[PDB]
């Protein structure tokens, strides 16, 4: 159909799966990876494999799945064997990046990371609550500003 | 009540009216015109409203 | 196993192939091309023979 | 032996005390080491110089020994006192490098990466194998990928 909000009330702020270059910043190829792979939810590596969190016992988180810019339309989709065929899952694992954040969570700059693992369309997303269903305590990562609607720019302090 | 700016809605008439050139069988003649339409392209759901029943 | 001598074996080709012109009625074209051809002209019955089965 | 590998069916991968500059790195020069040190081995730091990791308990473990790309020709050894004399040690300390693995390691990706804390030539090397003898875990380092025979590229994520 036409496009999605013809017009909005402001512009929109860093959209999710975003890295800010000024920062030191490291995004790292992995070639194999999950059809499906959301882009700006925190990605696991299990297998050696790039992959969607998604209800296990410690998932080891890789970072954040970058957004390609350069990439098909549509939804943020990393994909195999299409038109749109993604080689490789870039992964934002070093610096700040943009992530969304659960519709329900308020977070705030220092607050520690929570990921979403459940197998559902919440799978990566980001939270300060860290009693909320599945949340997993990301190592030495914090929420740094809100920067569009439901997508938090947090910092990661060291590597994931 | 609509906007009638290029950016909220066109008409998109791909092929505009085109006449073939006539055919003469015997004296018999004929001539086909297509015209390839897609029509009212809405470019923003917005750029419009409705009042129904008036 | 075959014999190209023109005493025993011709091929015929009497009209090549010939291509009409392109006849147009409204948008819809239309082709013909007609090519008249005899077959193999076997003229002795002998002039070769098969292995069936190599 | 004379000119190992007289023909090779594929070039050689990066060797051992080599960091990528394509990420976010860093190596620190030290002003004072330990003759014998080896490039492309986990040094220490202990009593104000970096030196060979050996039975100590709790080293300070400084990073990987760079390998001076125009230092010796022979074997990646840091020395003092000769013609073949480097006046700094200087040691990969952050991001992405590359380290010597133990002749009998079979690591993979985001493996955590444990030193040889011996005393022997085979001090400082890697090895996924925490059940190594005289092994300590250099925490905040992870496999990334083999590079070469028996060289990994491990990923410092804070400054080691």
């Amino acid at each position: 159909m036409a496009f999605n909000n013809a017009v909005l009330q402001e512009v929109s702020d860093l959209p999710a799966g975003e890295v800010i270059k000024a920062s030191p910043h490291n995004v790292s190829a992995f070639e194999v990876f999950q059809n499906g792979l959301i882009e700006g939810r925190f990605v696991k590596f299990d297998a050696g494999s790039i992959d969607i969190l998604d209800a296990s016992a410690t998932p080891t988180i890789a970072g954040i799945a970058k957004r390609k810019v350069t990439g098909e339309i549509g939804p943020g989709v990393y994909s195999t064997s299409g038109i749109e065929i993604d080689q490789v899952a870039e992964v934002i694992n070093f610096g700040f990046a943009t992530v969304t954040v659960q519709d329900a969570a308020a977070p705030s700059k220092y607050d520690p990371v929570y990921a979403i693992n459940l197998d559902s369309a919440e799978a990566g997303k980001a939270t300060e609550n860290s009693g909320a269903t599945g949340a997993l305590a990301v190592a030495d990562c914090v929420f740094w500003e809100q920067k569009a609607a439901n997508v938090w720019l947090v910092r990661m302090n060291k590597f994931l | 009540a609509y906007s009638s700016n290029r950016r909220a809605m066109q008409m998109r008439i791909p092929t505009p009216l085109n006449v073939s050139s006539v055919d003469q069988r015997g004296f018999k003649y004929y001539v086909e015109s297509y015209f390839g339409v897609a029509g009212l392209d809405v470019i923003e759901d917005t750029a419009g409203r409705h009042l129904t029943g008036l």
